[PDB]
């Protein structure tokens, strides 16, 4: 069934699972035409497919050419997502295939279930968690590879960098969702927090800065302050 | 005009024949039903006064044999049987016609309801859905489960309707996932019509039989089957014009006949709203839409 706060440690057990977020697959800019009508222009997108235990991120870049000449793109995007996740699973050795796939949006259930009929033993599940994976395009290195793609492309990342050398998966996921939630709530402020100190840099092979354990505690506090601040600004509290 | 004699009526029971019904009191001198129209299947069904649990009954065609009902005090039900001795059966049916101990099938001449509900229903196909080859008639009751229900338990007592499952490899061609799920024409026309049923008459016959078992016995798996077969057509963008027109007639008479008071339990809100208002065929079922909107505007 559905994933929520009651069964949260399930994410970090030894059953391979993947989150799939489709919120950045079909992306557009809306603009006025010369005649004063409105039109959309697609930009490159991405499927966010994440193993929450290991940090492995399968970023399938969705190039705007896939929409050419297609209708009902928001519907098609869910089916294209499901097609690409099914292809990913089929590409993996049997012992690496997930036992469960958790979709962040319930509209993905039927598309994905239909594409995964060949895998009756892979459970397709919704979640009641509101996860901030739409903010993945606020991670500079992810946004860059997506926008620079000239063709469909799969890129593999570890979204935890090397954190698992020092902290558990549960703690790594909590840090990741805190960072992404902050970036979703106020991207400018969040990125300022992450970079305000030039002596801490992002390794070439990393996505986030090389904070010490003590610096992470400070950073994490500043992100909670940011989220509380914006919550007050928003609701006037 | 054929007859189904009854040896007696030892327990109080409501007896149905097709869409008609009448009450028989315990040990009342009742000896059966005469003037049954030749040319149609028929269903004779029972609800005991002392336990409305288990409605049960028998589908039969009087062209295939001479049938009678006899109460079995051990198994506690009215059983259909076949008399092989034609002389003896005709002799017995005459005695009773003479003593006027039979009710008459009460068909108004104007009235095509039963034909309209059984147009495509054939006894030979009933006997493949309800497997008991030693009898020419078929027993159904409220509790019997379908083969598809058993997959999700005694197979001898199951309803072997054709399994329809929209999220199945049978329904979905590899590489046409979105197309086949959103437009079920290939599942309807190639898999089901050409492949399994062979023609639309057999498809409609199973649809009509499923409805009638839903209505007369409150058989839940039958109701599921009826709606699935409707939904498969309504969810197909390419359906022969003659099938859509016939489906509209079939459903019209089903909705017309359905007891107003049973609509809450025999009609699936999701399927009907989808079929009449969202589906490819939302504008192709004019008669059905009109009767539904005038009889059951709540459900919609
Ligand atoms: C003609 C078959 C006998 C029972 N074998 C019977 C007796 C009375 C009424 C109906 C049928």
């Amino acid at each position: 069934g559905a994933m929520n706060s009651s069964n949260y440690a399930e994410l970090f057990n030894n059953d391979i699972k993947l989150f799939v977020d489709d919120t950045n697959v079909y992306r557009v800019t809306v603009h006025k035409t010369f005649e004063g009508n409105v039109a959309t222009k697609a930009i490159n997108g991405c499927i966010f497919t994440l193993n929450p235990k290991t940090g492995h991120l399968f970023l399938k870049i969705i190039h705007t050419s896939v929409w050419a000449g297609q209708k009902r793109l928001s519907q098609l995007a869910k089916w294209k997502t499901a097609e690409e996740v099914s292809a990913l699973v089929r590409s993996l050795p049997k012992e690496e295939q997930p036992k469960q796939i958790i979709v962040t949006r319930k509209a993905m259930l039927d598309p994905l279930e239909v594409h995964m009929l060949d895998f009756p033993n892979i459970a397709i599940r919704p979640t009641e968690l509101r996860l901030p994976f739409s903010a993945a395009m606020s991670i500079d290195k992810l946004s860059d590879v997506v926008m620079k793609a000239t063709e469909p492309q799969m890129v593999l990342f570890n979204i935890y960098d090397d954190w698992l050398d020092r902290i558990s998966s549960y703690t790594a996921f909590s840090r990741l969702t805190l960072l992404l939630r902050a970036l979703k709530t106020n991207e400018e402020s969040a990125k300022m927090i992450l970079l305000s100190d030039p002596t801490i840099t992002i390794k070439s092979y990393h996505l986030w800065p090389s904070f010490t354990d003590e610096q992470w505690i400070t950073i994490e506090s500043q992100m909670r302050d940011l989220i509380l601040t914006e919550y007050g600004r928003k609701y006037n509290v | 005009m054929n007859t189904v004699p009854f040896t007696s009526a030892p327990i109080e029971v409501t007896i149905g024949i097709d869409q008609y019904s009448f009450n028989v009191k315990e040990n009342q001198p009742f000896h059966g039903i005469k003037d049954i129209p030749i040319g149609h299947v028929h269903v004779i069904h029972f609800q005991h006064a002392d336990n409305s649990s288990m409605r049960y009954g028998y589908w039969f065609d009087c062209r295939m044999g001479n049938f009678y009902i006899q109460y079995d005090p051990k198994d506690g039900l009215y059983k259909m049987m076949e008399e092989r001795d034609g002389a003896k059966f005709e002799n017995i049916v005459h005695n009773f016609k003479e003593r006027q101990m039979m009710v008459s099938y009460p068909k108004i001449d104007e009235d095509d309801t039963w034909y309209n509900l059984t147009e495509f229903v054939q006894m030979d196909k009933i006997r493949k859905i309800v497997r008991k080859d030693e009898n020419q008639f078929s027993y159904v009751d409220s509790s019997m489960t379908t083969v598809q229900e058993n997959e999700l338990s005694d197979p001898a007592h199951s309803l072997n309707y054709t399994v329809i499952n929209f999220k199945s490899r049978e329904a979905i061609r590899p590489g046409h996932e979105m197309e086949d799920f959103l437009d079920k024409s290939y599942y309807l026309n190639t898999v089901m019509l050409q492949g399994i049923f062979k023609n639309s008459s057999n498809y409609f016959g199973e649809l009509q039989f499923a409805f009638l078992n839903a209505m007369f016995f409150g058989n839940y798996g039958s109701s599921l089957q009826w709606h699935a077969m409707i939904e498969l057509i309504c969810s197909s963008a390419t359906v022969p014009k003659h099938m859509l027109d016939k489906l509209d007639e079939i459903l019209y008479y089903q909705i017309k006949t359905l007891p107003e008071q049973y609509s809450d339990i025999l009609l699936n809100e999701r399927v009907w709203n989808i079929c009449l208002y969202s589906s490819f065929q939302k504008n192709s079922l004019h008669n059905t839409e009109k009767i539904m909107e005038n009889k059951y505007p709540e459900l919609l």
